[PDB]
RNA sequence: GGAAGUCGGAAUCCGCUAAGGACUGUGUAACAACUCACCUGCCGAAUGUACUAGCCCUGAAAAUGGAUGGCGCUCAAGCGU
RNA sequence: GGGAAGUCGGCUCCGUAACUUGGUACGGACAGGGGAAUCUGCGAGAUUCCCACUGUCCCUAUCUACUAUCUAGCGAAACCACAGCCAAGGGAACGGGCUUGGCAAAAUCAGCGGGGAAAGAA
RNA sequence: GUCCCUACUGAUGAACUCGUCGCAAUGGUAAUUCAGCUUAGUACGAGAGGAACCGCUGAUUCAGAUAAUUGGUUUUUG
């Protein structure tokens, strides 16, 4: 669902003074030289115990909100490992548990002490030496805490992908109109400008197709490099396009108007198939307002119709600033995907026993519509009023007035007096609003 | 939203209409903020705050003057890492099965031999209340002090060692109680108090002797309260 | 028209709600939300009656009726009778019926021409509903659901009936009945059909969680919209059907 | 209140063999009953009930106990351990004794297993004179009264309600010859442990005694050396013994991927046909897990598949167990799902499939559990899933088992039934199934529950659960960083190989991946990054075979029926109210004759123990009331009833 | 969300914490044991107890074994102890009985054995539409 | 990838000078733009940096309602001579 | 008597026919009672509910014992330096009388839950 | 091996002729938390989800009363 729950991680001087301050503010500090020792014992005691265990809380606090990356999926594992340094994050949390290790560690063995310590001097020194120790392990800890603390910022604010949906990945070159093609179908704010990197991370949206709700993940954009010197945000791209069962739509620009050879786009195209193994792959040709695919050498169109004759790549034509060809695309790229996906179900459905699934039953006995056997229907007494209406809409100058309107005037929710005696249908009109008589 | 949201939600909207002054005029009248903080509030929390402006001036009286020097101008570690990684090697990779018990502590003794003598002299049990160091585990002490318990709580069996000349202060082991010079008592039990010559294991430090063997074992005083600080700090004598 | 609507913030508009051809009626409480969303999808063509029965808000599952007729539980009062005789015209015989099960709405469901009841009625009753109703009455157990009114919503267009209704039983309910059923559910999926939507031949309410799925099933089998066609779900939704109610 | 009130039930199942740190005109050796010289009444009683030959307890504990050994027996339930100590019962006493005094002691922890021991001492002493009582809570105490009058030789009783009795009564049980203690296993893991220390005591030095189980806990090993006169501990054959007919597979899965694995491994390998099937079936797969939570969510996910599940957990009520067991055995079901403890109660037949969902903390569990299958020479199927968590403890099993273990396909034919195979499952349906689980939690709210409270049960089972060893540990995190922990299993194919490293190869050089700076690189924020990056930056056969020594080897309160904590000696004097009301005299002394009066005043009802017995007069009789009349008579009736 | 009902005027609460009850649903259980009500206040020494229409936790006393194994919430349906209605009714019914919900406020079982409270009618739809005799 | 003084490493010079850092902050994706350092014009006479000494505020307090003895006292009815 | 708490509680034999004294097949019987109710016309009458154990707790019931305001009459004893309102202070863990303050209005009745009692120290 | 004064809480009261109607120094002092409806499926949000001010109606605890009704109680010894 996300990563926004996890509780702020403090600094080591906000958390030195937190534990400090409820260590001192909620239990009694003060005891005086002349009680026991035993109760001078167990106060100094208590003071450490105290202290100790607001700190092994915060520790397995923090050790627990933030995402173990082993058992997470692929495609969220790569991507925090891209974003945040994987190792280095599990070295950052496991100073974190050994310094609670260690702090319980303190506190056992002052609480020993504390044991046999024979005055009040001594056991102030005690809890004293316990909490400057714990304090000092904190100061240790500042670096861990202010790297874990970006990397909960940033995955509260990392968008939801879920990996196994009806999903459309939109990537290709900078500057060829993967944002504008997102925000033509969704309503995902993609920033679109005229330079290169815009797009610095993987952005999300959603749409609805013929009553199913598909994901349009925008790719920030890929370089023609070989895969071993991308940077991050490329990396980003490759992990999403490897680790997503999807359709991919991979944009190119027949205009060199984005700033990279076609050549070195087909060239690309080739190179990250094999990431493309399986998943559906169109390439959509962009920026034909201006310039179309005839307008273009047959060398050149051969080369393009080579990519298609392989596999099933499909290509198809659009621009994103005239609204052409975005609706048929995305009509025709999502009516491939839920077509495969529906007989892949089906396949999954039936086993190679012949034993129909439960499920599959129920689905068969849900699309099964029944019918008399007679084939004869019945009447129906829809009036004419009905087809001689006008439809309401909230929009309208003279529209129809309404009880909510009419409550709101007269009142709210919970003021207007309805008269329940002003649609009785009487003989006489007047007889409305009489008491009748019930008791005689 | 799903990335820089806020940062969009600036670059595209703007800030509050009045956000500049606001912050300006809040930074213009802290200077009278800090003076109503330091003569008002009060009780611990002025402590923190009196303490915190020491620091903040003594930083930026340091700043100015190291600056002030700029413009006008036109390895313990190191040990330490080196004793720890040859620890680390020899322990994950020199470290084979090995029966490996301990005896039972002198609690547990005076509790047996209790129960075998009902009469309990009164005071027959005197605890002693100093940190100590025993070295091995399952001994017979002589009878002539044979009712001194030293209890496992205040057992220690590692000292914060410092090297002055090779600057450097390393943990190492205790290998005996040399001279307590409050008490031979104290020193015939392993009392460990504040100037107290104790004998450490200086193997790690690798020194050099003049007929060019390492030493390994020196002299050391502890130089603490160790009754006071849960751990022992010496000073070694070379 | 399929509309989505919640009473107060419920999703069960079939409780609070009992939609015939010739009348409405509503259950009353705070505000007019929901009288004015079945009024804005009913502008007078049909009368719509605010009305509390033994001082309830459960009219939908304590009333059943068609545009012949509306039959009440003994526990009504004179009051709430003669409220319910003065609003509507008429042209609809209304009547109170001495059932042990006074939960009407739960117990019967009625198109214009045929009624089926819980096997538990009274015969008394029996006669009751087929005067009242002017309907031939069946008595029938659906998907092993005694609760025909809470279990399956009907119209003369159509009716839909119990997600876990076998196909043997949806045949011969159909050609008992001589309309097209389909197995569905409603407020995504809650099996209380008639308690969470009333239908008729020109106008269904579900409530607000409704998936879009589902809400197509309805309007396709109840006929309402263009050219819906109970056949549709067959033929043009299956793949929506299938990748979504897997 | 009850969310874990007290602790899940089925906690674990601890086992340690080191309990075996305790030490022609001649028919030859036919292995019979006869063999061992049996007296003839006896004889036609084994005819009769038809235990032809005996089970290997019985040919190994009966020789023992005829002899009078200490015994401590370890077998499996089923194995025939209730006959193989009863035999003993009546062989030894061979005839009632006129003499006050019980001589056969037996204990069970509870009334349902005092009940199986009942049957099979009452079909072996058909015939003999020897009378035997059963002493279980719930039954009239009075009648416990009279029943220890009446004087039975055999007593099988609940350590609760015997210590009570024996409390009440200060009976003198030094004529107790013989004693019992039957799944002492149990015994213990439901505590009784005081009260079988405090009876042990109250019985004679000078008595003969077994304890019967299927595992040997540290505490029951504990309570044996101190109670028991030189033990001998047998074993029924070969359970440490692996089948060699058993083949085992190790699939490496993620927390979040465990169910879509388990539907996995039943849907594509073990292709488990769905609905009711049409002596086990042909598939019959059992599926090991922690905790009762587990088992719950498992079953109820499993029959939303459609799959034919039963499920059996500890604290199950008793008559749905039966249930259970009943379908499973008669193959009504091919799934059963237990935990560790349910398993280890019920006999279960021989299984084609076993799957470990939750990897068990001791190579011996395992063990265990892969033992109740390939049985009698059949082939079996041994599936287990481990995570990264669950490593240390599959290395500990490949060190019991002094198996080698091999990573994904690092050879290309692994034996399977001599290696120990370790891989991943095929991705694309992997997935598939994950979706269906995810799409299945968040439709469903009951299920949702389910899994919540069987996460929280998985927690508190990492946090309670025995911890490896470190050279377990470190060679975990060895095979972790090496390659073959990621790689597809063996049992997919070669040719699926042949896709996986074509593709896998630039999807690995994708997970091998190090950054050159984080996105917070590109304030004090910054700095600290960088400097801590910084700081983590990289750091830069001569042996004698024959007598090389080698490292390795080769008031006291006690818990009453009420549940309140009683003082352990609470004579409330009701044995005196008793025979206040009974009017009789002292009871007999250990040792003189039996009282044929006493016997006739409380011996027995005429059969069938029938549980209603309540007697009240009816309601007076009212004249407005209508059936007046009718009622005065039954009213009189009841009056002159008395 | 805590499983307290809104609305709901002052009635006469007759099942107390520790309190059995019958089962009025076909989904195998037979009684029920109260042993916390949602919505209560606590005050010193004052065991809380619950009304029709009121959620509790019960644990299943006797009837289904897969029931007879967690802590349910449960609407109670019918309470003998008599109680006012806002009509001047006082009123009450021959046994104390509830049917097992789920927190958001849906039956496990598909039919009501017996009568359904009016209050508990009112409070949750699903019970008014598996309800066959409201009084 | 982009880094133009201002995400980062190191050097950190010269001209024009009245003076202007291979730059102290804001800012841009990178620029651009603003601002500081420094300089000039108007203004006009004393300022500003660190310390020292008095008096004053803080420099820690729990738990029946109370105590410079009490009222009260402020160019004292307080402090120094 | 009722409620509550905990539980592992609720829901083969006789005769007959062959075989070696005992088994084998066949035929028949077995595997409840009590109380409270509801429904159809006492009715094969039909349907619903409750039956447990406990060295546990509480309540109701019975018995035992002490339990009592005023009036007429009769009529003690214990105990008694003198007294009796508080807060702060009164160096000796000391206040009841002293300092300086709060205050403070005859004579009584009843209830009573505070004070007018306590250490001695290894 | 050491029934009395007073505090508090209520009730009477002499003298100021009896009485009726008042004032108010001083002392005490009281309400509390939650929910539901509307706002609103709104603002906000890629999605999942998702408030608040005004307005309205109930409930917990606390406090002070009251007995029309509904239980309980019976020496009405009816
Ligand atoms: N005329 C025209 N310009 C287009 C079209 N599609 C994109 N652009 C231009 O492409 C630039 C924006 O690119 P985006 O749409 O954001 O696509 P992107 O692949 O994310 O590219 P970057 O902005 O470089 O990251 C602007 O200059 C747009 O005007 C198109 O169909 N027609």
């Amino acid at each position: 669902t996300g990563w926004k729950d996890i509780p702020p991680v403090p600094t080591a001087q906000e958390f030195i003074d937190i534990v400090l301050s409820r260590t001192q503010r909620r239990l009694p500090t003060q005891i005086r030289p002349g009680f026991k020792i035993s109760r001078i014992r167990a106060f100094y005691t208590r003071k450490v115990k105290f202290t100790q265990e607001t700190c092994s809380e915060k520790f397995g606090a923090i050790i627990s909100s933030f995402p173990v990356l082993s058992d997470q999926h692929p495609f969220h594992r790569d991507l925090m490992n891209i974003l945040y340094d994987a190792d280095h994050f599990k070295v950052a949390l496991g100073q974190i548990s050994t310094a609670k290790n260690l702090i319980e560690t303190i506190s056992r063995d002052y609480v020993r002490l504390l044991k046999y310590a024979q005055s009040l001097y001594q056991c102030k020194q005690l809890k004293r030496a316990a909490l400057g120790r714990m304090a000092t392990l904190i100061k240790r800890l500042k670096d861990p805490l202010i790297y874990l603390d970006q990397v909960r910022q940033h995955l509260a604010r990392l968008p939801d992908i879920n990996p196994t949906t009806r999903t459309l990945l939109v990537a290709g070159f900078p500057n060829v109109g993967k944002s504008s093609f997102v925000r033509s179908v969704t309503r995902a704010d993609t920033p679109v400008e005229p330079y290169a990197f815009t797009t610095k991370s993987l952005f999300v949206g959603h749409l609805d197709y013929k009553y199913l709700r598909y994901q349009v993940i925008d790719t920030p954009g890929i370089l023609d490099h070989p895969l071993e010197e991308m940077n991050t945000i490329e990396m980003q791209s490759v992990t999403a396009l490897a680790h997503l069962r999807a359709a991919v739509l991979y944009f190119m620009d027949i205009s060199e108007q984005c700033g990279f050879s076609l050549k070195a786009q087909i060239n690309l195209f080739k190179s990250i198939k094999p990431l493309f193994a399986n998943k559906m792959v169109f390439i959509v040709l962009n920026k034909m307002d201006i310039k179309k695919f005839e307008e273009l050498d047959p060398e050149m169109q051969q080369e393009i119709n080579d990519l298609t004759k392989s596999g099933e790549v499909e290509i198809l034509r659009a621009s994103c600033a005239t609204q052409e060809g975005v609706q048929e695309v995305k009509n025709h790229v999502c009516e491939r995907l839920l077509v495969e996906r529906v007989s892949q179900k089906l396949k999954a459905g039936t086993h190679s026993n012949g034993n129909i699934g439960t499920r599959l039953q129920e689905v068969m006995a849900r699309i099964h519509v029944a019918t008399p056997m007679d084939g004869t229907t019945r009447e129906t007494f829809i009036p004419e009023a009905v087809k001689n209406l006008k439809k309401y809409d909230k929009n309208d100058p003279n529209r129809r007035v309404l009880a909510r309107d009419i409550e709101e005037a007269n009142g709210g929710a919970g003021v207007f007096n309805v008269d329940l005696r002003k649609d009785w249908i009487l003989e006489n009109p007047e007889w409305k609003y009489d008491k009748i008589p019930e008791i005689f | 939203p799903q990335n820089e949201y806020i940062e969009r939600h600036r670059k595209l909207h703007g800030r509050r209409l009045d956000a500049e002054e606001r912050a300006r005029k809040k930074a213009a009248r802290e200077g009278h903020k800090n003076s109503e903080n330091a003569q008002n509030l009060r009780g611990l929390r002025a402590k923190l705050y009196a303490k915190q402006r020491h620091a903040q001036k003594i930083q930026m009286r340091k700043a100015i003057k190291q600056h002030e020097e700029r413009n006008v101008k036109g390895t313990a570690k190191a040990l330490s890492s080196q004793i720890k990684n040859k620890r680390a090697e020899k322990a994950a990779r020199f470290s084979v099965p090995i029966p490996k018990v301990r005896g039972i502590s002198e609690e547990e003794m005076f509790k047996v031999v209790k129960t075998g003598k009902k009469t309990h002299k009164k005071g027959w049990k005197r605890i002693v209340t100093k940190p100590t160091f025993v070295g091995p585990d399952f001994t017979r002490r002589p009878v002539k002090y044979e009712r001194f318990i030293r209890p496992m709580g205040l057992r220690y069996k590692k000292a914060n060692v410092t090297h002055p000349t090779l600057n450097v202060t390393v943990q190492l082991p205790i290998l005996s109680v040399k001279k307590n010079p409050s008490n031979p008592l104290y020193t015939q039990l392993g009392v460990l108090t504040k100037g107290t010559i104790i004998e450490v294991n200086v193997s790690d430090l690798g020194i050099v002797t003049a007929s060019g063997k390492i030493a390994w074992g020196r002299y050391a005083q502890i130089t603490n309260n160790p009754e006071n600080d849960g751990c022992v700090n010496a000073v070694l004598l070379v | 028209m399929a509309v989505r609507a919640q009473f107060e913030n419920s999703n069960e508009v079939g409780v609070f709600a009992t939609l015939t051809n010739s009348y409405c009626l509503v259950a009353l409480g705070a505000s007019e939300n929901f009288y004015s969303v079945f009024e804005a999808e009913l502008q007078d063509v049909i009368p719509i009656c605010r009305t509390t029965i033994a001082g309830t808000r459960i009219i939908g599952r304590l009333t059943a009726g068609n545009r012949k007729g509306l039959l009440v539980p003994t526990t009504t009062t004179d009051q709430e009778l003669q409220h319910l005789r003065n609003s509507l015209p008429d042209d609809i015989r209304i009547q109170r019926i001495e059932e042990r099960l006074s939960a009407l709405g739960n117990v019967i469901v009625c198109n214009d021409h045929t009624a089926l009841i819980h096997p538990d009625l009274e015969r008394e009753t029996e006669e009751i509903i087929a005067d009242v109703l002017g309907v031939e009455v069946f008595r029938q157990t659906i998907a092993d659901h005694v609760l025909v009114g809470s279990y399956m919503a009907l119209s003369n267009q159509g009716g839909l009936v119990h997600p876990k209704t076998s196909i043997q039983d949806q045949d011969e309910l159909s050609s008992l009945l001589g309309v097209p059923l389909v197995a569905g559910s409603v407020n995504r999926g809650s099996n209380v059909i008639g308690g969470g939507m009333v239908v008729n031949d020109w106008l269904a309410v579900t409530g607000l969680d409704t998936t879009a799925p589902e809400l197509s099933v309805i309007e396709s089998v109840f006929r309402l919209g263009e050219g819906a066609g109970p056949g549709a779900i067959n033929t043009s939704m299956k793949n929506t059907i299938v990748e979504s109610f897997y | 209140m009850p969310k874990r009130a007290v602790s899940p039930a089925p906690s674990e199942n601890e086992v340690d063999i080191a309990g075996s740190l305790f030490a022609g005109k001649t028919v030859k050796k036919g292995g019979g009953f006869q063999a061992m010289g049996l007296d003839a009444n006896l004889l036609r009683a084994i005819a009769r009930k038809g235990f032809s030959v005996p089970t290997p307890i019985q040919r190994k504990t009966i020789p023992l106990i005829l002899e009078r050994r200490d015994v401590v027996g370890m077998a499996r339930t089923g194995s025939g351990k209730t006959a193989a100590f009863v035999i003993p019962m009546i062989e030894r006493l061979k005839a009632h004794s006129a003499r006050f005094g019980a001589r056969a002691l037996v204990l069970s922890p509870s009334r349902e297993l005092a009940l199986q021991t009942l049957k099979v001492v009452k079909e072996l002493g058909k015939g003999t004179d020897l009378k035997t009582v059963l002493l279980v809570g719930g039954d009239s105490l009075e009648e416990q009264f009279g029943l220890m009058a009446t004087n039975p030789d055999i007593i099988i009783a609940t350590p609760g309600r015997f210590l009570h009795l024996k409390v009440e009564m200060s009976l003198d049980l030094s004529s107790i010859k013989y004693v019992v203690f039957d799944e002492a296993d149990r015994l213990f893991e439901m505590g009784f442990a005081a009260q079988l220390t405090e009876i042990l005591h109250a019985l004679p030095p000078s008595r003969q005694t077994l304890l019967f189980s299927a595992t040997l806990p540290s505490s029951l090993v504990e309570f044996t050396r101190a109670g028991l006169q030189d033990p001998v501990l047998v074993r029924l054959d070969a359970e440490t013994k692996v089948s060699p007919d058993l083949e085992s597979a190790f699939f490496s899965v993620k927390s979040g991927e465990k169910e879509g694995a388990l539907l996995h491994i039943l849907y594509d390998i073990i292709k488990m046909p769905l609905g009711d099937p049409p002596k086990p079936t042909e598939h019959s797969t059992i599926i090991f897990t922690a905790t009762k939570h587990h088992v719950e969510y498992i079953s109820n996910l499993l029959r939303l598949a459609g799959f034919s599940v039963s499920y059996v957990y500890g604290s199950l009520d008793q008559t749905a167990r039966k249930i259970q067991v009943d379908n499973f055995r008669r193959g009504r079901t091919n799934i059963l799902v237990v935990t560790d403890v349910a398993a280890r109660g019920i006999d279960i037949p021989v299984l084609a499939n076993v799957i470990n969902y939750d990897f068990p903390p001791q190579p011996k569990i395992f063990v265990h559990r892969v033992g109740r299958t390939a049985r009698a020479g059949q082939r079996g199927w041994a599936y287990a899933l481990v995570r990264e968590s669950d490593l240390p403890y599959l290395l500990d099993l490949q060190l019991f088992l002094g198996r080698r273990l091999v990573l994904g396909r690092e050879e290309k034919d692994p034996s399977f039934a001599r290696d120990i195979v370790v891989g991943s499952l095929k991705r694309v349906e992997l997935e598939n199934n994950v979706e269906w689980v995810n799409k299945v939690l968040h439709e469903n709210e009951d299920i949702g529950a389910l899994k919540r409270v069987t996460a929280k049960a998985e927690k508190l089972y990492m946090k309670t659960r025995n911890p490896a060893s470190s050279q377990s540990a470190k060679r975990a995190r060895e095979v972790i960083v090496s390659k073959g922990w990621g790689q597809l299993h063996a049992i997919f194919g070669e040719e699926a190989a042949n896709e996986e490293q074509v593709r896998d190869n630039l999807l690995s050089k994708i997970t091998g991946y190090k950054p050159q700076e984080t996105i917070f690189e590109i304030n004090k924020a910054a700095e600290a990054v960088r400097s801590f990056r910084q700081r983590i930056g990289p750091r830069k056969s001569f042996a004698d075979p024959e007598v090389y020594m080698s490292y390795t080897p080769r008031v006291k309160m006690i818990r009453g029926e009420s549940g309140v904590k009683i003082a352990a000696s609470f004579k409330s004097g009701r044995f005196e109210k008793w025979r206040q009301q009974h009017r009789l005299g002292r009871l007999p002394q250990v040792g003189e004759m039996e009282k044929a009066n006493l016997v006739r005043n409380f011996s027995l009802p005429s059969g069938p123990r029938f549980k209603h017995k309540q007697m009240k007069a009816p309601k007076e009789a009212d004249k407005w009331r209508d059936d007046y009349e009718v009622r005065k008579k039954r009213v009189a009736e009841a009056k002159e009833k008395r | 969300k805590r499983g307290a009902p809104g609305g709901k005027l002052k009635m006469t609460l007759g099942l107390p914490v520790g309190a059995i009850m019958n089962c009025a649903d076909n989904s195998g259980a037979r009684n029920l044991y109260i042993i916390a009500v949602k919505g209560a206040g606590a005050r010193l020494n004052r065991l809380p107890a619950g009304g029709v229409g009121d959620m509790v936790m019960a644990t299943v006393k006797k009837g289904k074994p897969e029931l007879r194994k967690k802590v349910h919430p449960a609407v109670i349906v019918r309470q003998a102890k008599p109680w006012k209605r806002f009509d001047g009714v006082f009123l009450y019914f021959e046994d104390n009985a509830g049917v097992i919900v789920n927190p958001k406020g849906e039956m496990k079982g598909s039919a009501i054995t017996g009568p359904v409270g009016k209050e508990a009618a009112e409070l949750w739809p699903r019970i008014a539409s598996n309800a066959g005799v409201v009084m």
